[PDB]
């Protein structure tokens, strides 16, 4: 099934503006530390799936050259 | 076509890759944010209070603000995001508000006291460039407030001696003495630079009717005196025979201190207003 997050983005509807959108509001106000260090990780995870996207990309492409 | 699955599941990646970064960034640009924010609520200030200092803590805090406007407008689309927006008018709208009104408190004050008019240029100057970056409209709404005010004194020191013209010649040299001063702050509004070219002088003076300071100070002055003048004149009331009874001294009061007409002088056209306030005496 693979992880949610990274499934998230396969979506052809999942757009960015809307995830971060709703992600943020849990919501302002002094628990803004709380919020603030969750993104923190979060961001270390899409971080990640990046660069392994990256990496697939790169594998793929390659594939394209005379198999 | 064994080989259109690998194109397609590139062109499928490359999408998915886009997607992670515009996520990433944004999420980032939002994250920068709220560091700032929570950087400016631990910034307190010190209000209404000039002790120095805690005018330097007040730079600190506009040039957060000016940092605030560049990371929302690097990322337009950090704007419409409602929980931006939400603390942009719950902590930043407000922290904003407070330091322009420290700002143009501080300036006004500073503005009509007439020494410090003269000792602090280098302290005044400071408040227009830092308020004209935080809130360009709010400087001018403070210059408007103080130019209005200076106008509103003078304007009332010379009518007060309609009743006793024996003192005019004092009062005329109060008068020059807020001429001055207004004469050394739009020097000063000209010596603060914006883009590219021009002045905070001749901005104000563009988004006004006035042409110089000086200009739309005399004649207003001219006019609450004026009116003063001939309505007591007009009225036969002894201090309106006074006024016709003492008309040479008036205008020999004028002359010396202001130093009569079109040749020499410079004073000339300044001095043009204060004639026609009196005219009556015809």
């Amino acid at each position: 099934a693979n992880d949610p997050l990274l499934d998230m983005f396969f979506d052809d509807d999942f757009v960015p503006q809307a995830f971060v959108d709703i992600l943020l509001s849990s919501f302002q106000t002094s628990q803004l530390e709380e919020l603030k260090t969750n993104c923190s990780s979060l961001l270390s995870k899409m971080d990640y799936y990046s660069g392994h996207i990256t990496k697939e990309l790169e594998s793929t492409i390659q594939v394209l050259q005379k198999p | 076509q064994d080989i259109l699955e690998p194109f397609e599941r590139a062109l499928k990646l490359q999408t998915v890759s886009s997607k992670i970064h515009q996520t990433t960034t944004l999420l980032r640009s939002s994250l920068i944010y709220v560091h700032m924010i929570s950087q400016l609520q631990m910034m307190p200030l010190e209000t209404d209070s000039t002790d120095d200092a805690a005018l330097a803590c007040g730079l600190k805090i506009a040039a957060l603000h000016s940092q605030l406007k560049i990371n929302i407008a690097a990322n337009p689309n950090l704007a419409t995001l409602q929980l931006i927006k939400s603390c942009e008018n719950n902590v930043v709208s407000p922290n904003r508000q407070e330091l322009l009104r420290y700002l143009s408190t501080n300036l006004t004050r500073d503005c009509l006291n007439n020494l410090k008019m003269e000792n602090n240029p280098k302290r005044i100057v400071t408040l227009i460039k830092a308020l004209y970056t935080l809130s360009p409209v709010d400087l001018f709404d403070t210059i408007d407030k103080v130019l209005s005010s200076k106008i509103q004194t003078t304007a009332q020191v010379l009518s007060k001696t309609i009743t006793s013209i024996r003192n005019f010649n004092l009062s005329l040299d109060d008068a020059m003495e807020n001429r001055n001063s207004i004469l050394t702050l739009q020097n000063l509004m000209a010596a603060c630079a914006i883009e590219g070219n021009t002045n905070t002088l001749r901005n104000y003076l563009s988004q006004r009717k006035f042409s110089s300071l000086i200009d739309q100070f005399w004649s207003k002055v001219t006019n609450s005196f004026k009116r003063d003048f001939e309505m007591s004149y007009n009225r036969g009331g002894p201090v309106g025979k006074s006024l016709q009874s003492n008309s040479n001294l008036i205008y020999e009061a004028i002359s010396k201190c202001f130093g009569e007409n079109d040749p020499s002088n410079e004073l000339q056209g300044e001095l043009q207003y204060i004639l026609k306030a009196v005219s009556i005496l015809d």
